[PDB]
């Protein structure tokens, strides 16, 4: 489909934003998620793979790219580290996705 | 040199065309078949050209269209209307632009049509015409989604060849539209996806970098070549590069780039070095809310102070001005003696300043319905922010520093 | 004609042009009594209520003159930044205008600042309210409306196009007369517009407050708040423009009608303790003078004394029996000799002479009662400790209700300025002697020459006689109208009708009416079963509506197959919602008490 | 005349992606920056200054899309150079093409500015990624510069948008905030001496304050209180320690009522100069008693009782976590038993108590929560503090804080 | 019981009739005196048990009858001050237009009696506490209307807690009289039954009634209906393709945050089923509506009222 190949050829941090929402979702065991735990996921995640310390204004471009297209549809922007995010597409979709 | 600035200035700024494609000339195949096919041919047909912001689907369909109409025989017959969704918000106004590009406005007269798809009909009747739609699903979101619905009807069934193309960034542009238009939509879909590694992101960069063959000064040409091969094999701007290249694979934040290492250049230092694109990835990465929290005076940071033990203690519960009050008077208590002792009134004009910011926000919006106490608002700083701000705020008093830490 | 699936009905007079209607003395006359009295009576109305508008709209524009002194005087100062400047980032005059709790008397106090001006800064003045300016488009548009008005996408710039157009020097004055009531977004984006371009548009706020300006603070921010440079006005006390318009209006002789004591008790209970508005205070008197010229067919003598004695002289027959029967000549001919009972009873003629004697009596009484009741005041007032009154309202009340020296009230008062200061007596006879300066025309020479011979004088046993003056004074000419005779054609007492009609209670009628049907129905209907059925509901209810239907069934099948008793219980439920009773809940099929009394 | 000082970076960032008139800059840039930064003043300096031709618009008068239009192509008309009309976001771009075809302006970048942007995103949608795609739009060499004091993140719209570059104008410090408040030295006093003064104020005002407008307005204020020794003659010009110790208690009456403008200029400047002291004007604070009908004083006195109360004790106090949370909704029938409760005389509930409670709430004494069924109305609050209620409760000799806890 | 059924069941009569007889006789006296004070400038408000409906409409009757009157029933549902203002403008005067606002078709009104003193105007009000004209907005225009010198204003009120309505600045323009006509009628006019524990109910559900079931609901309950309320009303344009679908409800739903769960929105369908607000033709082979049987107008009128 669309959305698979759409994720597998996305960039590393929007990978990672991706793996920081399934994380977040299996801890919280819920479909909606405040933006903040996303972020505090994400850190530990970057922290893990070695890439460098992600600012807030990178992430929020990330999830707001994400939210640009279907992968992912979240609040308006005007409202921050407030938003609601939600996956758009199924969590088994993601998993076969990132997988490769 | 003036000359080489003006040229790759047109290159940076202004999305004007060069002559190479980056990995999509498969997808520029069948676009161009299609276009052929309905300019040669008789013929109708429609395409939904799908991907991100910056992913040149108008570099794509520029190319291609010029090349359709560099084919002889087909410049004179074919017309083109341009219609986009940011300026034709209701299908009145897209209604007098399609008159007015097809240069019928004399034409058309005063007649006032009956119907959308009869005024359509005239108009198509006074030879094939291309209709291409940018930002389609913005012509999605109309009342009845009635021009997209005579487009696809008429490319359907009337004799008149027509294209009709249409540009979107959704994924989910098959499910806005309503039933009966996708009946009418035969489902041809040309997704232009960011698909290349990073060697071929720096080949990019070294192709995007480099000056054209038809530039007069020749000898300085070759050596400005040669210099930004020895640029991109450069360590650092690797670096740089693969930085950039963690957040996005998008032409558009690599064009910034080197717009900015390029606008470094002056007459006295006339080639590119590994300093400007650090400098300029510098500029390009700054933290904004780190920006704001640096420019505020030391009682607004006294008082996200209390507001981040506020919210440490009574964990995601909304706060009033009582509250953070009470917690700095606390601290004027607490630590020192006779210093930052200050009144009510002055605090609560520091507090109104944060919430000009928009640092803070009123977590019930209504119409005068509250007092300017007892509001409950919400901090909108991570406590990470707060002491990477706190980490390199100019001269910040050590009291506040240890109240800030315990 | 009116029951139809539709909300209005319009009725005209149409394919009948006969559009004459009834004059308004029609209305008036509703009986047989006399009708050319009745349309006489209707004339002396409008003569001295308009009488009474006139002099009370010209006090309240004497009244306020000072405020406006000093408020013009602050406008004058403020332009001359304007004629000096090249904005040099100049604010926005403003003045914070006090104004009262009250809102309905405002719309006087505007209307005179805004001639006040008009005649002295600019000719320039709009008004503007929070009603009709919801959003900055409507407020801009009535802004221009009013700006063209005194001399299509409007914008700030389309107001400088105007004032350049129209000088070729004056400021425009702006007056929000109501600051509470408006909306916080269209304040801060007036004033920031309006303050980048007031170098080329000269601007004066005035900001109609009533509350305290601490409202200033509320809906403007302080980055706001800094762009206005604001002064601070207070204007009239309501208690003053009430004890002014008494006595300009009542204590004064000019007019001939007067009210009793319970009428101005509840008169002044429903200012002093419900609203400081003294437009009420007019309405009230307003309405007793309806009422005293709609009831008393006597009431026609109540005029001027010249015009009194020309009405006296030509009546029917049934006015002079109607004189006849007035109780206070009922007594009046009690008292007077056996030979004069008879004298005014069976000739008319001796009459119109003793009624026209009676009258002029009651006028003397009435100057003299209200001469020596301002001196009394001035010893009052100049008493510390204020026992009969602190204003010259509160004396009136209670020496209009009963002799004070009967009461144990004037004692403390004769004590307490027996023991006084020579220097405070010399004050007290000074206010006094030039309050007998201030009415001429007196009645009570001998008493003015007298006050002269004790303020020349200027210890303690001329002390005690001056005293001893006052005193003898207060017993001489204060007293009760009501021991006058002919006193009923001049005064009115009607206290419970006035305050049924001005101030109605309609929580205590339908109390009253559902717990007590006896009182509209005297058709042995209760002392301590038999009732309509609203009654029967709401003496049951005081809660499951089926219970509350086996109820209402037992009880109305002991007042006499019946299905219409759960008709009537569906009817009556149904009514008592319309009339706030029942409330619908979702515990039982309903629980509901909200009535709670 | 015109001089920025401590901004010689950022004009120069300005005047290197400005560069020549023929080349082609950013579609957009978007400067944003902490209060009183000099963004307006620098832009405006800077374009003065080079000659380029410019439109300056603030969006805050603006709030209409139509008057933002109009005012944009009417002041380039001048700029060129009846009166032209333009009512929808297609109609500018065709007229603006139609307007920049002029002999001045077809080869020039045509910048509109557009200060305090903020309220650009409350308008139509369209219009915010019309105007940052306007070089695309229009293809006419244009430069639009947006001015906020917000971060870039809060502007983005939900369907993305051309990525402006964004910069940053950063504070003053306390050496750029002195140096740019002495630079305008009164001619009749010693450089040194105002210099001085500077160093006073900015070492008792900088805790509070970092705001340049603010700050020079205070120093406007306060100066000939400060030359009032060497104009007496006690003290010279080098006798900087007996005119801070004159001037060091009267800052602190300045930062206390003319900071938080209480006490407007005009009675400040009479003050010094009248020789009156300073504390003996009331302000517009402290005026916080209001005269108010006996009914209406027990209705506001009850309505307090109700609102700060909770209703499990009100059977304790009456029939027979804190204040800092709020105030709690009641409903009307707990005002009238409180009401009748407290008052000794009986009460009757007449048609003018009734217009008291709702005449309260127009007057912004009270407000109602809910706006629902006005007829039954029960919902009510309390807008008022502690210290009205107190004065009114005097007034009429009842006790509430035996009313208000234990 | 049924509502039909209620008004079939007219059999009873009063018991105190000739106790009864005399409290009418005795309030038309006053009639004279009412009228009087409608010409110096005050207004008559009646306050009482019983209907005054027969009352006003024997002062129509016997007084007000070569005049340009006009009657209000503030006991009917589908009334607003919009339906007032038409009222005065397009028939007693001989305007035939229409206007942009409510307010600016009331300053030409007010404008027009400016002008002219030709014109007298008796406006009565059968009910002035009635929901529809319950509204701030709307006793202001009313209040507008009634100050003038050349228009009167009969109105009575039947609620307990009326006097709420009007503060100071309100009972200034009216200058009421509070005249008690405490009769004994029964309500047989202005209560409709509807809404009430009859269980039958009639045809389309009026505006007051949906509101009422609208108000006392989940915010969001409120979003999600509004969505189709809006849906509903662009594609009723014409008879045609009418019909919203339950997985694109979904897709609508899903896009704003009002839903989480597609197991919500059925539950949320079923409550609204509960209420008979929607009405459920899935199933059918065309398309599965899903629609609302509620009158376009009114639903317009709900939308435009409901904040
Ligand atoms: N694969 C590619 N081949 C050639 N040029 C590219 C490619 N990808 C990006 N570019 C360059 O990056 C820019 C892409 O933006 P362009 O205006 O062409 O379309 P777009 O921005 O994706 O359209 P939209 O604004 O609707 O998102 C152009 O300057 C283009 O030259
Ligand atoms: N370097 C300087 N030299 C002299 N004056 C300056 C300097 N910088 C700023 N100013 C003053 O600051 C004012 C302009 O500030 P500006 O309006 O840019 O602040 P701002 O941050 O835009 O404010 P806001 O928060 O209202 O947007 C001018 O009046 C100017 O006199
Ligand atoms: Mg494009
Ligand atoms: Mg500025």
């Amino acid at each position: 489909s669309s959305y698979i190949t759409a994720i597998k050829n996305s960039s590393v941090l929007e990978q990672s934003f991706l793996r920081a929402i399934l994380a977040e979702f299996r801890r919280s065991g819920l479909e909606e998620a405040t933006f903040q735990q996303i972020y505090s996921q994400h850190v530990a995640l970057c922290r893990m793979e070695g890439l460098p310390y992600p600012t807030m204004s990178e992430t929020m471009a990330v999830c707001s790219h994400l939210g640009s297209c279907r992968l992912l549809l979240v609040e308006p922007s005007r409202n921050d580290l407030l938003l609601r995010v939600r996956l758009n597409v199924s969590q088994d979709d993601v998993l076969y996705a990132l997988k490769d | 040199l003036s000359q080489v600035q003006r040229i790759l200035r047109e290159r940076f700024c202004r999305q004007s065309p060069h002559s190479n494609l980056f990995g999509v000339q498969v997808q520029y195949k069948h676009l161009s078949e299609l276009l052929k096919r309905t300019a040669l041919h008789g013929e109708s047909n429609s395409v939904l050209i799908i991907g991100p912001r910056g992913s040149g689907k108008t570099m794509l369909i520029n190319h291609a269209l010029k090349e359709l109409m560099e084919i002889e025989e087909v410049s004179e017959n074919v017309l083109q209307v341009h219609l986009n969704g940011l300026l034709q918000i209701n299908d009145k106004i897209a209604l007098k632009e399609i008159t007015r590009q097809l240069n019928l406005e004399n034409v058309v007269g005063d007649k006032v049509f009956g119907s959308f798809a009869e005024n359509l009909s005239f108009l198509l009747e006074a030879c094939p015409v291309i209709f291409i739609l940018d930002e389609f699903d913005l012509f999605a979101h109309h009342k009845n989604q009635t021009l997209l619905y005579n487009l696809f009807d008429i490319s359907q069934s009337a004799q008149t060849p027509i294209a009709v193309i249409g540009l979107t960034c959704r994924l989910d542009i098959l499910e806005l539209l309503e039933k009966r238009v996708k009946s009418r939509f035969s489902h041809r879909q040309i997704h232009l996806m960011n698909s290349f590694g990073f060697p071929q992101y720096v080949k990019i960069f070294k192709e995007q970098l480099s000056l054209p063959a038809e530039f007069p000064d020749k000898v300085f040409a070759e050596k400005w070549n040669e210099n930004v091969q020895y640029l991109s094999e450069d360590r650092s701007v690797q670096e740089v590069l693969q930085k950039h290249f963690n957040i996005s694979k998008n032409l558009r934040s690599l064009h910034m780039l080197l717009m900015l290492a390029l606008n470094r250049v002056t007459a006295s230092h006339p080639f590119m070095t590994a300093v400007d694109l650090m400098e300029a990835s510098q500029l390009c990465s700054m933290d904004s809310k780190a920006n704001i929290v640096h420019g505020l005076s030391v009682l607004e940071i006294c008082l996200i102070i209390a507001m981040k033990h506020l919210n440490d203690i009574y964990e995601e519960e909304p706060f009033n001005f009582q509250m953070v009050y009470n917690e700095f008077q606390k601290f004027v208590q607490r630590k020192a003696h006779s210093v930052y002792n200050f009144e009510k009134p002055v605090v609560m004009k520091a507090f109104e300043h944060l919430q000009q910011l928009e640092l803070i926000k009123p977590m019930e919006r209504t119409s005068g319905n509250s007092q300017r106490e007892y509001q409950l608002m919400k901090l909108l700083l991570d406590n990470t922010q707060i002491m990477n701000a706190l980490q390199k705020y100019p001269n910040c008093p050590t009291d506040v520093r240890q109240w800030a830490t315990s | 004609t009116s029951s139809m699936s539709k909300g209005c009905f319009v009725f005209k007079p149409n394919s009948k042009k006969r559009k004459i209607s009834l004059p308004i003395e029609d209305y008036f006359n509703k009986g047989k009594n006399e009708p050319e009295d009745s349309k006489l009576r209707f004339e002396t109305y409008q003569l001295i209520w308009q009488q009474m508008k006139s002099e009370n709209e010209r006090l309240q524009e004497e009244l306020n003159k000072n405020l406006f002194d000093n408020l013009i005087e602050f406008l004058q100062k403020s332009h001359s930044g304007f004629q000096k400047n090249q904005i040099k980032l100049r604010e926005i005059p403003t003045a914070a205008l006090v104004l009262g709790v009250n809102v309905t008397d405002h719309d006087l106090t505007f209307g005179s600042l805004t001639e006040a001006l008009q005649n002295n800064v600019t000719p320039y003045v709009v008004s503007l309210q929070a009603k009709d300016c919801p959003d900055m488009k409507h407020f801009l548009q009535k802004l221009i409306s009013q700006l063209m008005d005194c001399c299509t996408h409007y914008s700030m710039d389309s107001l400088s196009s105007w004032y350049m157009t129209v000088t070729q020097s004056p400021p425009v004055v702006v007056i929000l007369k109501d600051m509470e009531s408006f909306a916080t977004k269209v304040l801060q984006d007036f004033i920031i517009i309006s303050s980048q371009h007031l170098h080329e548009f000269p601007l004066i706020l005035i900001f109609g407050i009533a509350t305290s300006p601490i409202i200033i603070h509320r809906l403007l921010p302080h980055a706001v708040s800094s762009l206005l440079c604001i002064e601070l006005f207070q204007s009239l006390s309501c208690k003053e423009h009430l004890t002014t318009v008494l006595d300009k209006l009542l204590l004064t002789t000019q007019f001939p009608f007067k009210i009793n004591e319970k009428v101005l008790q509840v008169l002044t209970n429903i200012f002093l303790y419900h609203d400081f508005s003294v437009q009420n205070f007019i309405k009230g008197l307003q309405l007793s003078l309806l009422e005293h010229f709609y009831s008393q067919p006597l009431s026609v003598l109540c005029c001027n004394l010249p015009e009194a004695k020309r009405r006296i002289n030509f009546l029917s027959n049934n006015q002079c029996e109607n004189i006849r029967r007035l109780p206070s000549f009922r007594r009046y001919v009690e008292k007077q000799a056996s030979e004069k009972q008879v004298a005014l009873l069976t000739n008319e003629r001796y009459l119109k002479e003793e009624t026209q004697l009676l009258l002029e009596n009651l006028h003397v009484y009435h100057m003299n009662y209200f001469l020596v009741l301002r001196c009394l005041h001035k010893f009052t007032s100049s008493l510390p400790k204020y026992p009969l009154g602190r204003q010259i309202r509160e004396l009136y009340c209670t020496c209009l209700e009963k002799n004070i020296w009967d009461s144990e009230e004037y004692a403390s008062v004769l004590q307490l300025l027996r023991m006084l200061a020579k220097d405070e007596l010399m004050t007290i006879l000074e206010k006094c002697f030039k309050v007998f300066k201030s009415y001429c025309e007196n009645h009570l020479g001998s008493t003015a020459k007298r006050i002269e011979e004790f303020l020349a004088q200027f210890f303690e046993v001329l002390r005690e006689n001056v005293v001893n003056f006052i005193d003898c004074l207060v017993r001489e000419y204060l007293l009760p109208p009501e021991t006058q005779p002919l006193h009923e054609v001049v005064y009115f007492s009607a206290a419970h009708a006035l305050r049924e009609h001005l101030n109605a209670a309609p929580r205590i009628a339908l109390h009253t009416a559902l717990n007590n049907p006896y009182y509209y129905l005297k058709n042995e209907a209760l002392k301590s079963n038999i009732a309509p059925d609203i009654c029967i509901a709401y003496k049951l209810h005081l809660i499951n509506l089926v219970d509350w239907s086996e109820a209402f069934a037992t009880v109305v099948t002991a007042a006499e197959m019946n299905e219409i008793i759960h008709a009537r219980f569906i009817r009556a439920v149904s009514e008592l919602e319309l009339l706030g009773f029942i409330k619908p809940t979702k515990q039982k099929t309903d629980h509901v008490a909200r009535l709670t009394w | 005349e015109n001089v920025v000082l401590c901004r010689e970076s950022q004009v120069s960032i300005l005047q290197s992606l400005f560069g020549e008139r023929h080349h082609f800059s950013f579609p957009s840039i978007f400067i944003y920056g902490h209060t009183a930064s000099g963004k307006t003043y620098v832009t405006q300096t800077l374009l003065k200054t080079l000659e380029l031709p410019h439109v300056f618009v603030n969006c805050v008068e603006c709030f209409t899309l139509r008057l933002l239009l109009e005012q944009i192509l009417n002041k380039l008309n001048h700029l060129s150079s009846t009166e032209i009309t333009c009512e929808t976001f297609n109609d500018f771009v065709r007229l603006f093409k139609q307007v920049t075809t002029a002999e001045n302006l077809k080869d020039q970048t045509v910048y509109i500015v557009l200060d305090k942007a903020e309220y650009l995103r409350d308008m139509e949608a369209n219009l915010l990624p019309g105007f940052l795609r306007l070089q695309e739009l229009a293809d006419r060499n244009v430069t639009v510069l947006f001015l906020s004091e917000i971060v870039w993140e809060k502007f983005r719209p939900n369907t993305g948008c051309f990525e402006p570059f964004v910069l940053y104008f950063p504070d003053y410090s306390i050496g750029n905030l002195q140096k740019i408040l002495s630079h305008d030295h009164p001619p009749e006093y010693s450089a040194d001496f105002y210099a001085a003064y500077i160093n006073i104020l900015l070492g008792v005002f900088y805790t509070v304050c970092r705001d340049l407008k603010e700050l020079r307005h205070l120093a406007v204020l306060n100066f000939p209180k400060y030359c009032e020794p060497v104009v007496k003659g006690e003290a010279s010009e080098r006798d900087t320690r007996k005119l801070w110790r004159n001037i060091e208690p009267h800052l602190k009456k300045a930062m206390q009522t003319v900071y938080l403008r209480e006490i407007s200029s005009s009675q400040w400047e009479k003050l010094q100069k009248d020789d009156t002291d300073p504390g003996q004007l009331k302000g517009l604070s402290a005026h916080t008693h209001v005269e108010l009908p006996y009914y209406s004083k027990f209705i506001l006195i009850a309505a307090y009782l109700a609102s700060y109360n909770p209703a499990r004790t009100d059977k304790r106090f009456f029939l027979k976590s804190n204040h800092l949370l709020g105030p709690k909704p009641f409903p009307l029938d707990r005002l009238l038993a409180i009401l009748y409760s407290i008052v000794d005389s009986r009460v009757a509930p007449t048609a003018n108590i009734f217009s008291q409670i709702t005449s309260l709430v127009t007057l912004q004494l009270l407000t109602l929560v809910g706006h629902d069924d006005q007829l039954d109305g029960p919902k009510y609050k309390c807008t008022v503090s502690l210290d009205f209620i107190r004065a009114i409760a005097r007034t009429v000799n009842f006790d509430i804080i035996k009313y208000l806890y234990d | 019981d049924q509502q039909t059924l209620r008004n079939l069941l007219s059999k009873v009569s009063p018991s105190f009739s000739a106790e009864l007889k005399q409290l009418n006789q005795q309030y038309e006296k006053l009639f004279h005196k009412w009228m009087l004070q409608l010409h110096l400038g005050f207004n008559i408000v009646l306050y009482g048990l019983g209907s005054k409906r027969d009352l006003l409409e024997r002062f129509r009757t016997t007084m007000l009858q070569d005049s340009i009157h006009v009657v209000i029933n503030g006991f009917f549902p589908g009334i607003s001050v919009k339906s007032v203002l038409n009222s005065i403008t397009e028939e007693v005067l001989d305007h035939m237009g229409t206007f942009r606002s409510i307010l600016d078709q009331l300053d030409w009104i007010v404008n027009k009696f400016k002008e002219d003193s030709s014109l007298e105007l008796f406006l009565l009000i059968h009910n002035l506490d009635s929901q529809m004209l319950r509204g701030e907005k709307s006793q202001q225009i009313i209040g507008q209307l009634s100050s003038l010198h050349n228009i009167y204003l009969i109105a009575s009120i039947d609620h307990l807690n009326a006097p709420l309505m009007w503060d100071h600045a309100k009972q200034s323009l009216f200058n009421w009289l509070w005249y008690e006509t405490t009769t004994y009628s029964p309500y047989t006019e202005e209560t409709s039954y509807e809404n009430s524990l009859l269980v039958k109910q009639s045809g389309s559900l009026p505006l007051s009634s949906l509101t009422h079931v609208l108000r006392s609901l989940t915010p969001n309950a409120r979003g999600i209906f509004r969505l189709l309320i809006k849906y509903q009303l662009d594609n009723q344009d014409n008879p045609s393709y009418i019909g919203l679908s339950f997985q694109d409800f979904y897709q609508q739903c899903r896009e704003a945050f009002l839903v989480n769960s597609d197991l919500t929105l059925r539950a949320q369908l079923t409550e609204f089923r509960d209420h008979k607000l929607i009405r459920t033709k899935k199933g059918t082979d065309g398309v599965e509506y899903l629609l609302i049987p509620v009158d376009n107008g009114t639903l317009t009128d709900f939308l435009e009222k409901e904040e």
